Formats: C-alpha cells, sequence, structure tokens
C-alpha cells in the first residue's frame, strides 16, 4: 500500500519536469505504473486472513478485510468492497463498540450510494438513523430526506455527489427491490374468553429530527390464532378470538413518512 | 508515550478515553485502536485473556510504536493500556504499579453509586484520576 | 487488605440514597427519610458511645462537642475539629476533611436540594434528645454541593426536661 | 467496633418495605463491594500465565468474603455436580441477635440478596458469580441456596 502511495507521489515528481541516468529513471517510472496494478495487497491480505483463521483469529480478519474493501473501493469495483461491508456490519453490531460502528457505517453508506443497492442503502441508513445521535443533526435530516426519496422513488439530493452512471444504476434498480428505535407495547398477552385491544405500542423515535405522521400497518401477529411520543388513533383490534392467546411483532411495517424499515429493530419481544 | 487508555465491560468498552502526558491522542486509530482490541480478543484472547488472577500481561500484544500491556480482574474487567513508544527508558516496574493505580482508581470511580456499571466513565473525577496517571506516567 | 472494615457502609448508604431517590422524585423527600433514619440510628447509636464512653450526660455545650467530636472518633473514625462557637455558646461547627461516610459518591450528580450528610444530621439530633438535649442540626458547608469542608452545625435550641414522675 | 453502624442500618432496612416491591434492594452494594473487597484482594490463588485456566470455588471466595465482612465462616457445604448448591451454616450475623427460637424467619431475603447480585466469570466455579436464594430453618442457621447465572 505504502508503494502504491509513493507511485502516487512518483508519479506527481515525474510530472515535474520528467542530462545522465535520467532516462534510466523514466523507465524506471514507466514499469512501476506497470506495477500500479496493486491487486499485490489482494493477494497478501487475502494470505494473511486465512493465516489469521488458522489460529482462530476473527477481527485481524475482520479489519484487513475492511483494509480490502477500502482498496477495492480505490480499485472502483465498489462491488465486491459493499459485499465485504455487508458480511461486516453483524459483527461489529455485536460486538457494540459505538466508535468503530459508525465509522465503518458512513463507508457502507458511501457503498450502497455508489453501488445504487438501495436495499443495503436503506437498512443501514434506518440502523443508522435508530441511533445517529453521534453525528450531526442536519445530516440525519438529509439522510431522511434521501430515504423517503427512494422508497417513492424520488433520487437523492446529492447529485454532485452522485455520477451519471450511478444514477443509471439505481433507476435501474428497484424493480425488483420492494417493501429512531421505538418499542412494542401489549397491554394484555394470554387473552381470555372476551376481550379488545386498542393502540398501546409506544413508537418512541430517538432521532431528533420528527419521523413524518402518515400511515402505518401492524401485521396480526399469528402466534396462536393467525390474528417526544406519538400517539394516535390507529388502533386495529377491535374483535373477538379464542383464549389464551399471545401476539409478537414482525416488523414495524413503519409507514410514517417512509414505507417500512426493512432492518429488523422491531423487536418481538424485548 | 500514547496511553490508549481502555477500560472494557463484559465485551464493550466502558472508557476508552484518548490522552497522554503531554496533550490529545491526535492519531486516528482510536475506533480502529478498539479494533486492535477485538483482534486481543476473539484470536489473541487464546484461553488467556479472561482468568482468575490480577492480570500482569506484559506486551500480550506488541507492534510498532504500540505496545498492549493487559490486566484482568475476577469480574471479567479488561484493563489495558498501550506502550504507545518504540521504546522509552521506562521499565515494567512501574508499568505494574500504573495498573495498580488504574486499577485503584477504576474502582473508586466505581465506587460512586450512583454511576450505573458498565456505562460510560460519567465521572470527571476519574477522568482527573486517569489525567493525572497519563500525565505522570506517559 | 483491611485498612477499613467499614468501607461497606459507605457503599450501602449509596445504594439507600438512589434508592429512595428512584422512588421519590424529590431531595426534599428523601431528605426528610434521611433525617427520620438518622435519627433512629443515633437513638440506636448514643447509648453504645455512653456504655463505651461512659459519659456523666452533657450539662454544657463544650462537653457535648467534646462527646459527639468523640462518638465520630470511635464510630467513623474521623476527627472533627470543633471550632465557630457561638458567642451564647449555642453553635459550634466539626470539620471534616474527608467526610468518611462518602468515597465520591457523586460530585455531580446534577441535583442540589440533595444533602448526603442528612444522615449524620439525624443521628446526631436522636441521640442528643436521648441525653434530653433538643438541638437542631444543619449543614453550614458541605463539600459535596461545591465546598472545600464539610461542616455540620448545630445550635443550643431548648434544654429538654424529664417531667410527669 | 465499626460493626454497630451496619447492624442498625440493616436493622432499619428490615422495618421498612413498602408495599410496592418487596425487596427493593438492588445489588449495586453487591457489586460495588465485592469489587472493594477485590481490591483488597489484588492477590488471589491463580497462575501468572492466562491460558491455564483454574477456577476457584466461589464456595471458597465466600468463605473469604466473609472473613471480610460477615467475619465467621461457613460451615456445611454441600455441593450437586453442577452450578446449582448450597451452604449450610449455623450461625448469621444478623440472625445472631434474634432469639434462636425459629420463630422469626421472614428476614432473610434482605441477607440473601447481598451474597447474589456478584458479576460473573467466563470459566465456571471461578469465584465471583452470584444469584442466591436462601432458607433460614433456625435462627441463626441461616440456609443460602445458590443457584448459578448459568444452568
Amino acid at each position: 500500500m505504502k508503494r502504491r502511495d509513493a507511485a502516487m507521489e512518483a508519479y506527481a515528481a515525474m510530472q515535474a519536469s520528467s542530462v545522465a541516468e535520467q532516462q534510466a529513471n523514466m523507465q524506471l517510472c514507466d514499469q512501476e505504473r506497470s506495477y500500479n496494478h496493486s491487486a499485490a495487497i489482494i493477494a497478501l491480505l487475502s494470505q494473511a486472513m486465512a493465516q489469521f483463521k488458522i489460529y482462530k483469529c476473527l477481527r485481524f480478519r475482520k479489519k484487513l478485510a475492511i483494509d480490502m474493501a477500502e482498496e477495492y473501493l480505490k480499485s472502483g469495483d465498489h462491488a465486491k468492497a459493499l459485499t465485504l461491508y455487508s458480511l461486516m456490519l453483524p459483527d461489529y453490531r455485536q460486538e457494540k463498540w459505538t466508535t468503530i460502528f459508525t465509522d465503518v457505517l458512513l463507508k457502507t453508506l458511501r457503498c450502497a450510494l455508489l453501488s445504487g443497492s438501495v436495499a443495503d442503502y436503506i437498512a443501514c441508513s434506518v440502523e443508522a438513523l435508530s441511533l445517529r445521535h453521534q453525528s450531526d443533526q442536519s445530516e440525519r435530516i438529509l439522510i431522511l430526506e434521501n430515504l423517503w426519496q427512494v422508497f417513492q422513488g424520488v433520487p437523492p439530493m446529492p447529485k454532485t455527489q452522485l455520477t451519471p452512471e450511478a444514477q443509471a444504476l439505481w433507476t435501474s434498480a428497484l424493480a425488483n427491490v420492494k417493501s429512531v428505535e421505538m418499542c412494542a407495547t401489549f397491554e394484555r398477552v394470554q387473552l381470555s374468553n372476551d376481550d379488545l385491544l386498542q393502540l398501546q405500542l409506544i413508537v418512541r423515535v430517538l432521532t431528533d429530527i420528527p419521523l413524518r405522521i402518515r400511515s402505518f400497518h401492524v401485521i396480526l401477529a399469528d402466534a396462536g390464532n393467525p390474528q417526544s411520543y406519538y400517539q394516535l388513533f390507529c388502533s386495529t383490534e377491535a374483535q373477538q378470538f379464542h383464549e389464551n392467546t399471545q401476539l409478537r411483532i414482525v416488523r414495524l411495517e413503519a409507514h410514517m413518512g417512509t414505507d417500512q424499515v426493512a432492518a429488523l429493530l422491531t423487536c418481538s419481544s424485548n | 508515550m500514547a496511553f490508549c487508555i481502555a477500560v472494557i465491560g463484559k465485551d464493550n468498552a466502558p472508557l476508552y478515553l484518548t490522552t497522554s502526558d503531554m496533550e490529545q491522542e491526535l492519531e486516528l486509530q482510536y475506533h480502529v485502536n478498539a479494533a486492535l482490541d477485538v483482534v486481543e480478543e476473539k484470536c489473541l484472547i487464546g484461553k488467556g485473556a479472561p482468568e482468575s488472577k490480577e492480570l500482569y500481561l506484559g506486551l500480550l500484544y506488541s507492534t510498532e510504536n504500540h505496545k498492549i500491556y493487559g490486566f484482568v480482574t475476577n469480574t471479567r474487567v479488561k484493563f489495558i493500556v498501550v506502550i504507545d513508544s518504540s521504546n522509552v527508558a521506562l521499565r515494567e516496574n512501574e508499568v505494574r504499579a500504573i495498573f495498580r493505580n488504574l486499577h485503584l482508581l477504576y474502582t473508586d470511580a466505581i465506587c460512586n453509586p450512583f454511576y450505573i456499571p458498565g456505562e460510560s466513565l460519567t465521572s470527571k473525577k476519574f477522568d482527573r484520576a486517569v489525567q493525572k496517571l497519563m500525565s505522570g506516567t506517559a | 487488605a483491611k485498612k477499613v472494615n467499614s468501607e461497606f457502609l459507605t457503599l450501602t448508604y449509596g445504594a439507600l440514597v438512589t434508592q429512595m431517590l428512584r422512588d421519590f422524585e424529590n431531595a426534599e423527600d428523601v431528605n426528610k427519610q434521611l433525617e427520620r433514619i438518622g435519627y433512629n440510628m443515633g437513638m440506636r447509636l448514643i447509648e453504645d458511645f455512653l456504655a463505651r464512653t461512659s459519659a456523666p450526660r452533657c450539662l454544657e455545650m463544650r462537653e457535648t462537642a467534646d462527646r459527639i467530636q468523640q462518638a465520630f472518633r470511635i464510630y467513623l473514625n474521623i476527627q472533627p475539629t470543633i471550632s465557630n462557637w457561638s458567642p451564647a455558646s449555642d453553635e459550634f461547627s466539626l470539620v471534616f476533611d474527608s467526610n468518611p461516610l462518602t468515597e465520591f459518591v457523586e460530585l455531580p450528580p446534577d441535583l442540589t436540594n440533595l444533602r448526603y450528610s442528612a444522615i449524620l444530621s439525624g443521628c446526631i439530633r436522636g441521640a442528643l434528645e436521648m441525653v434530653q438535649l433538643e438541638v437542631q442540626c444543619w449543614f453550614v458547608q458541605d463539600q459535596l454541593k461545591g465546598d472545600n469542608v464539610t461542616e455540620l452545625r448545630v445550635k443550643f435550641v431548648r434544654r429538654l426536661e424529664e417531667v410527669i414522675p | 467496633s465499626e460493626e454497630i453502624l451496619f447492624d442498625c442500618l440493616h436493622a432499619e432496612i428490615v422495618n421498612y418495605c413498602l408495599d410496592s416491591n418487596k425487596e427493593h434492594d438492588l445489588a449495586t452494594l453487591e457489586y460495588i463491594g465485592f469489587t472493594t473487597g477485590y481490591r483488597l484482594i489484588e492477590r488471589l490463588t491463580r497462575e501468572v500465565s492466562r491460558f491455564k485456566d483454574e477456577l476457584e470455588t466461589m464456595k471458597f471466595i465466600c468463605t473469604d468474603f466473609w472473613m471480610l465482612i460477615y467475619k465467621k465462616q461457613v460451615d456445611n457445604l454441600r455441593t450437586n455436580n453442577h452450578g446449582m448448591y448450597v451452604v449450610q451454616d449455623k450461625a448469621f450475623r444478623f440472625l445472631t441477635r434474634i432469639s434462636p427460637g425459629t420463630k422469626q424467619l421472614e428476614h432473610a431475603p434482605k441477607f440473601v440478596a447481598f451474597t447474589c447480585g456478584l458479576v460473573r466469570g467466563a470459566l465456571s466455579n471461578l469465584g465471583i458469580n452470584s444469584t442466591v436464594t436462601a432458607e433460614v430453618q433456625s435462627i441463626p442457621a441461616c440456609k443460602f441456596h445458590i443457584e448459578v447465572n448459568r444452568n
């Protein structure tokens, strides 16, 4: 890697002007230009990762994997980089190291936007939303509005940040792509013979910038039978079924501003 | 002589300030320093990183200008300073004394009833405790 | 090993203060609980202090000051230094460099009105009324509330007397 | 005679129990207390090398912690194969002051919580874990029935 960097400024100095032995240095410059492939970094880190796994090492393989992904970004092959990052977020989230987690998250969003993988884009964006208090507020707002845009098809505003090719990437997508922390509150689990339950779940929003209040759906849990706070009139359940009934929510179906979260912090049971 | 202080909980890190003797730690390895730790565990952990002894780790982990010296308590807390000096004329004895001091300062921040254990060290007092440690032994 | 056998007590006290503080929102409510619980505790403790120091009984505030600072010596292993007497000898001040019963309980809990030494105030008053000395107690200075020395104050209010044979 | 403070204070806790919860007593007392005792335990019999993992029967560490606090030794120590086991103690300090006649039995959970709430160790039977119930049949004779946080 240092060698590639050194090549960068070696170029730069070569642009300066270019009487004895200097042509040799010129062919040297050209030959190391041949060396600008720097996939050797990839191969070396490949071997390093394997060997680290050999002694039951996860993080050095994990960190060198982030190095692999970042050089993929320098390689421009953002696809493999986002594949790596997609594998690498879960372990960071389990690891809880709140410093690194957002630090890789911003890069992962960068890969999602360049790739146009709008599904991964929205998922990582909403997980960022869930706890985005470390970053600046207005940036959270821009993320949210871009998210709503892409749920309803509008491209995100950082047009200068985007390129026409990536514009094509994500305009092309969404043909298959389909479908802040809050809490589920059930007043009565283990139903008796006759009762009713209304909107008791409480949708707390950890984000400062409010989620826009338009709609929402809850899908009636099949457990047993198939069926700044905001408290409202939704109140789905109004009927009677068999007793000893419990409930459990898969996902928010969050139709507040967005269509749905696509990321599973819709806890089933806290 | 950058002492990246890092107390670790069971798994996560309650306090890991970035300070030394002179002034703040500029070098941008912090979150990935904690990532050095997550390779000090899940890798350089072996069957050893947790023990039932007041843990002398003379260089459980080493690298250029960055040398990790570790400690663990029966409560599974990970105590780690890093020797960020390729070498300086300080010998492990004062490092042992420093882990004594850090043990005591951490557990006296623990002495707070208000502060729930396992959370970010709120105490500006335990701060200045760590700060005097850094200003002295770095 | 065992510089302080009873460093346990201060952590128990911190547990009690935070438990109440969660229970009762107000610093004032827990102030009354601390005062009354100190009252019962000091009622428990004064008899033992008079079993050991075997004092005659306090008929003079200089004697009261010496007795109670001796009790602090023998109960909380602290050395309060009597000072700031009243011209009328009612007030005197007890100089605690380290409130023993607190070891960085919390310097900022973001809560003024929450006074810690109220347990001491309750103990001193309940003790005193066991020995027929109704004296009010409060705290002129308190390190935790931003001071450098924690200073209890007591002023001789009334001489209780046994009556109704 | 520093104990008298704690005897009186725990006595008055035995006094007030508000009806919201039985034991409002959270365990931060236990957590910070074992951390303090372990400040005094700056040495315990575990080898200098990190890999060779030796577990210290928290039974024994409980003995030592009593000597640091309860001062009198745990006597009859019966143990099942797995993390479930018990201590049988003829004398208990807070129940030494109550009449030995088995008439005042309720006052135990304040006792048994104090031996719970001590952070665990990864290697089992390492000396620090705690989750404990008590069944005091005879007054001085506490019966702290242990259950590990694990199985």
